[PDB]
């Protein structure tokens, strides 16, 4: 049983935090207050649950995680809401000024004064691991303080915990719900310093949540806690491998090793089905099949993209609930027969399979009709490189007259640094293009 | 968290009070400065523009400056007027004469470090002092001269911190006069070096609004400041009610300002059905211009939209994408998604629902081309330069105060200009 | 054969503490730096205030000066 660390920085990250863990609460029979009377071992134990939770001799079942913003009312609002017993006073930890929007005040100016602490509280919880596996890290690409104290703690992270694995949970940002101009200068700086830190980063396009939330869901006009509660259920299908045991269960490290094929293309495409409601899914059963076909429909996609003009590295497919392999083989034979699944001619075609057989859950008065199956996709495919493509040229423009330059500049930074990440950026599109073309 | 109010002259601290009556009546706080309301959400940030004493009672973070009493006692006698912190009003006696110089250089200079111990005590207690907001004109001599003094003084004890200012632009069609484009253009350089973002509050727009639009046939400065407060108000619901978009001075200014110099916005409000297409509509048009400049002269740099009611989100979304899809020639190209939009719940009052709009356009030229010219006719004739050398000043001050104006022109034009490709 | 296994497995931690190192020193390097320009940025600001008091002393001592003719 190895223990995953969750380290949610900034609103977007502590945000979904708030929904992530609420979630797993209610998966695993955790009540608001901590305590789990299915849980039979007091004080500790090595089951599945234990690699997200640790346990205290009162019976609290308490999140392995820190929730760390350098303003403080978003996180107050954790300190004083419905979980707020779940977490102890110092997982939470926060500043008194933001990031006003700015990589540079993250990373440097504000972020400089509260790293130690962050990185001592972290201490403690790995003190309390036997086996560590890793860290998962959630934040916005387009905040200050997602972006420039991330990046901060990510280089620290990868001083004080050597190689040890970190993985991303990505916000990338959308018009729809943005909230600052310089989001694209966000975006690149943050990506260019992370990349060399990070094992595997599941991007979330605000955008294609927003759509799938407005044309699955009928949600008029989504809010945070619309996108966050269908974001959660993404990320709990993708670390439920971790937290239940089973048969058919695969680690996700395991499908990890098929997810990356050199260290820089480690950006999977994660693609989530049914999203139904209530009143859409009642007397609708939906099969094994029609859930794995709506995963190569483009238009349930995290990230937008279009897979159909790329080539694919990997395909893997986690499954939970009721689901067995017979269904899955017969679902993917057809599949292969009707879509335009095009592989590098390097990789094997064959699709990965996990099946988790608890079922999903939902929270009280959320959007989402609870169903008895569901699937997510994660995808290695060429594919992603265009949501670096728009970002990139957004980043053109305004670079090009240096635009908001000044805001940065003003902070400590030096136009190399954005040269220098905006070349990396470049370079990236580059590997994403010569990982497709065909062998010599 | 907390912002420092500044109110200097008479301008200055006439619109100042007007703004602390009509928040002070959003917030639900009285004249006694207790709180009266119904709604938590105004009390959830009253901490921005309100400090707490004992007796739960809210006392303005409020600074009343000026070189003679006059105002400073109508205020005091105002309906607001006892809700001030008494130790707040730091007022001289040897007046400034509608001179700069006299306000900058002599007379202000006078006074300055007496303001300056009250706004150290203010800020001293702050949890975390965003920065400052001076209201003031910059036609006369206090706010003017005296109000950009204490810009200077307080960015060098406080240059990490923003400073905002609301600065009335004079007019012929309202002036006091005559040396209005001295004192303004004098301001104007202050203003360009020392300041994070400024409101540009034009007396010739308050007064085609009122003459034309409201239809008064003599406007009194009671009738352009019950814009300029509406105004006020507006730019910022955001700052002092929760939510999400440029909730305080310093992300404002980082969505607003691309280039340093470039911070003086063209504010607009409406109305002056009223459906979110009619609102949308109305606070994009010129005649909803608190500046007298039309943006269809221009382009925007940047834009804020805050909509205050309760109306549909969807419909306000969808006439936003549409004003500027039908509009696309007069949003620069190379500042992707520049417009952001916020919408409060609590409308201002007597309104159902209202729209505020923050411009940072290149049409903000023609309001410094008209201060320059009328700057121009009469320095060319030297016409009384003795009220300003007369306290010290060299010709060269003006010289130079007159180019970086025409500098900071040409740099609004460069960007108007300039092209993605 | 148990050589080149020791060499393996020297390299690898060789190459981890390497990482370590590099990740330290850049990190080190660029808080420095920054700490500089930042301070820097800041100084030359003041530098151009207390310049404006140089001149408003100037300004003052000057109408001393022609109040006296008179
Ligand atoms: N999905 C989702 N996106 C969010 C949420 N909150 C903010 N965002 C997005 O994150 C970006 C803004 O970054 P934030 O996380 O709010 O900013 P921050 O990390 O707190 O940094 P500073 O406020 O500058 O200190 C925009 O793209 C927002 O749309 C959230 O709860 N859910
Ligand atoms: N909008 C508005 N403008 C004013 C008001 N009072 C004065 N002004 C303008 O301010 C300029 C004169 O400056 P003023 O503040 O009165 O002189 P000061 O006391 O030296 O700062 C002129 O352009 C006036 O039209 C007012 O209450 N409202
Ligand atoms: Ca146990
Ligand atoms: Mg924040
Ligand atoms: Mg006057």
């Amino acid at each position: 049983m190895r223990e995953c660390i969750s380290i949610h920085v900034g609103q977007a990250g502590v945000q979904i935090g708030n929904a992530c863990w609420e979630l797993y609460c209610l998966e695993h029979g955790i009540q608001p207050d901590g305590q789990m009377p299915s849980d039979k071992t007091i004080g500790g134990g090595d089951d599945s649950f234990n690699t997200f939770f640790s346990e205290t001799g009162a019976g609290k079942h308490v999140p392995r995680a820190v929730f760390v913003d350098l303003e403080p009312t978003v996180i107050d609002e954790v300190r004083t809401g419905t979980y707020r017993q779940l977490f102890h006073p110092e997982q939470l930890i926060t500043g008194k000024e933001d990031a006003a929007n700015n990589y540079a005040r993250g990373h440097y100016t504000i972020g400089k004064e509260i790293i130690d602490l962050v990185l001592d509280r972290i201490r403690k919880l790995a003190d309390q691991c036997t086996g560590l596996q890793g860290f998962l890290v959630f934040h916005s690409f387009g905040g200050g303080t997602g972006s420039g104290f991330t990046s901060l703690l990510m280089e620290r992270l990868s001083v004080d915990y050597g190689k040890k694995s970190k993985l991303e949970f990505s916000i990338y940002p959308a018009p729809q719900v943005s909230t600052a101009v310089v989001e694209p200068y966000n975006s690149i700086l943050t990506t260019h310093t992370t990349l060399e830190h990070s094992d595997c980063a599941f991007m979330v396009d605000n955008e294609a949540i927003y759509d799938i939330c407005r044309r699955n869901l009928d949600i008029e006009r989504p809010t945070y806690t619309n996108l966050n509660r269908l974001i959660s259920q993404i990320v709990s299908s993708i670390t439920a491998s971790l937290r239940f045991d089973g048969a058919l269960n695969v680690d996700l490290t395991e499908f990890q090793t098929n997810l990356v094929p050199y260290p820089r293309i480690h950006f999977p495409l994660a693609t989530y089905a049914p999203v139904i409601s209530a009143e859409k899914a009642y007397h609708e059963q939906l099969s094994v099949a029609e859930i794995t076909n709506a995963c190569f429909e483009p238009a349930n996609q995290m990230v937008k993209c279009d897979p159909r003009h790329g080539k694919y590295m990997a395909c893997c497919l986690l499954y939970r609930g009721d689901v067995v392999p017979k269904d899955v083989n017969a679902a993917i034979a057809t599949i292969k027969t009707k879509r335009s699944i095009q592989f590098v001619d390097w990789c094997p075609t064959g699709f990965k399979v996990g099946i988790n057989y608890q079922p999903p859950t939902v929270v009280p008065g959320g959007d989402l009709a609870k169903v008895q199956r569901a699937v997510c996709m994660l995808s290695n495919t060429t594919a992603i490189a265009e949501a670096w493509a728009r970002l990139d040229h957004k980043f053109d423009l305004m670079y090009a007259k240096r635009a908001f330059v000044h805001w940065y500049v003003g902070e400590g930074m030096e136009e190399g640094e954005f040269s220098e990440a905006r070349e990396d950026m470049a370079a990236l599109e580059k590997d994403y293009e010569e990982v497709g073309v065909d062998s010599v | 968290r907390e912002i420092v109010h500044i109110q200097a002259g008479q301008c200055g601290n006439q619109i100042g009070a007007k703004f602390w009556e009509v928040i002070s009546d959003e917030h639900g706080i009285d004249p006694t400065g207790s709180y009266h309301g119904d709604s938590d959400l105004q009390l959830e940030r009253i901490n921005v523009y309100y400090n707490e004493a004992t007796g739960n009672k809210y006392v303005p973070r409020a600074i009343l400056v000026d070189l003679e009493p006059g105002t400073m006692d109508s205020v005091r006698s105002g309906p607001f007027g006892q809700i001030f912190r008494p130790d707040n009003f730091v007022f001289g006696q040897s007046g400034a004469g509608n001179n700069w110089a006299k306000g900058h250089y002599t007379e202000g200079a006078e006074l300055v470090d007496s303001v300056l111990d009250v706004v150290r005590k203010e800020s001293e207690s702050c949890d975390c002092l965003q920065g400052f907001q001076l209201t003031h004109s910059l036609g006369g001599g206090t706010g003017s001269g005296m109000g950009t003094l204490l810009i200077s003084k307080i960015r060098e004890e406080y240059p990490d911190r923003i400073m905002n200012t609301f600065s009335v632009m004079p007019s012929p069609k309202v002036s006091d006069t005559v040396v209005e484009p001295y004192n303004a253009t004098l301001s104007v350089h202050q203003l360009v070096e020392n300041t994070d973002e400024t409101y540009c509050i034009d007396n010739e727009a308050l007064y085609d609004i009122c003459f034309r639009t409201l239809k008064l046939t003599t406007p009194t400065y009671g009738d352009l400041n019950h814009l300029v407060s509406a105004t006020m108000s507006g730019v910022t619901t955001c700052l002092r009610f929760p939510g999400q978009l440029n909730a305080d001075l310093r992300k404002l200014a980082v969505n607003m300002v691309p280039f340093p110099r470039l911070h003086f916005f063209m504010p607009g409000f409406a109305p002056l059905a009223l459906t979110v297409p009619e609102l949308t509509q109305q606070m994009f048009d010129s005649k909803n211009m608190m500046a007298a400049c039309d943006p269809r002269h221009g382009r925007y740099l940047t834009v804020a939209a805050i909509f205050r009611g309760r109306m549909s989100m969807k419909e306000v979304d969808e006439q936003m994408l549409n004003v500027q899809n039908k509009n696309s020639s007069y949003f620069v190209e190379w500042i992707p998604n520049n417009v952001k939009t916020a919408v409060c719940d609590i409308p201002p009052r007597g309104l159902k629902m209202s729209a505020t709009f923050i411009g940072n356009s290149t049409a903000i030229q023609e309001l410094f081309k008209r201060i320059s010219e009328q700057f121009t006719a009469m320095f060319r004739r030297k016409a009384f330069l003795h009220w300003y050398t007369g306290e010290g000043m060299d010709e060269m001050e003006f010289t130079e105060a007159e180019s970086n104006m025409n500098d900071l022109v040409s740099e609004y034009q460069q960007y108007q200009d300039a092209t993605a490709d | 054969k148990r050589e080149h296994e020791r060499e393996v497995i020297q390299k690898a931690i060789e190459e981890n503490n390497n990482f370590i190192k590099m990740a330290k020193e850049k990190l080190a390097q660029k808080m420095e730096s920054n700490k500089e320009n930042r301070e820097a940025h800041l100084a030359a600001m003041l530098e151009r205030l207390q310049e404006k008091d140089k001149h408003a002393e100037e300004v003052r001592k000057n109408k001393e000066l022609k109040e006296e003719a008179s």
